C-alpha cells in the first residue's frame, strides 16, 4: 500500500484547505447589511473590505 | 442623551437607530395627541395653545 503520500494529500489535506477556506471566510461574516468607513464613499461593508 | 454615541455598540443601524425610536415614539403618542390636542381642542383653547 505504498502511496501514502500522497492519499491525505489527496484526500485530507486538499478538503481540509477547502473547509479550512469556508471557516475563513465564516471570520468574515460579521452580520452586517452593511457598515464601512470607506474614505471615497460608502462601501457596505466590513464585508467587503 | 440618546445620540450621544461613540458609535456602534448595536451596531444596527451604523447610526440609525434612535430615528427608529424617535419614529416610534412619534407614531404611538401620535393618535393620542391627536385625541389629546382634538377632544381636548376646546381644552386647548385660543390662550396658551400659542
Amino acid at each position: 500500500s505504498l502511496t501514502f503520500f500522497d492519499d491525505y494529500m489527496n484526500k485530507s489535506f486538499l478538503p481540509k484547505i477547502q473547509m479550512t477556506m469556508d471557516y475563513l471566510f465564516t471570520v468574515e461574516v460579521e452580520s452586517n447589511n452593511p457598515y464601512a468607513l470607506e474614505l471615497s464613499d460608502e462601501n457596505h461593508n466590513i464585508f467587503k473590505t | 442623551d440618546i445620540n450621544l454615541n461613540k458609535a456602534t455598540e448595536f451596531i444596527l443601524v451604523d447610526n440609525n437607530y434612535n430615528s427608529t425610536n424617535e419614529f416610534w415614539d412619534g407614531l404611538m403618542d401620535r393618535l393620542s395627541p391627536y385625541l389629546s390636542y382634538f377632544i381636548d381642542e376646546k381644552l386647548k383653547t385660543e390662550e396658551d395653545m400659542i
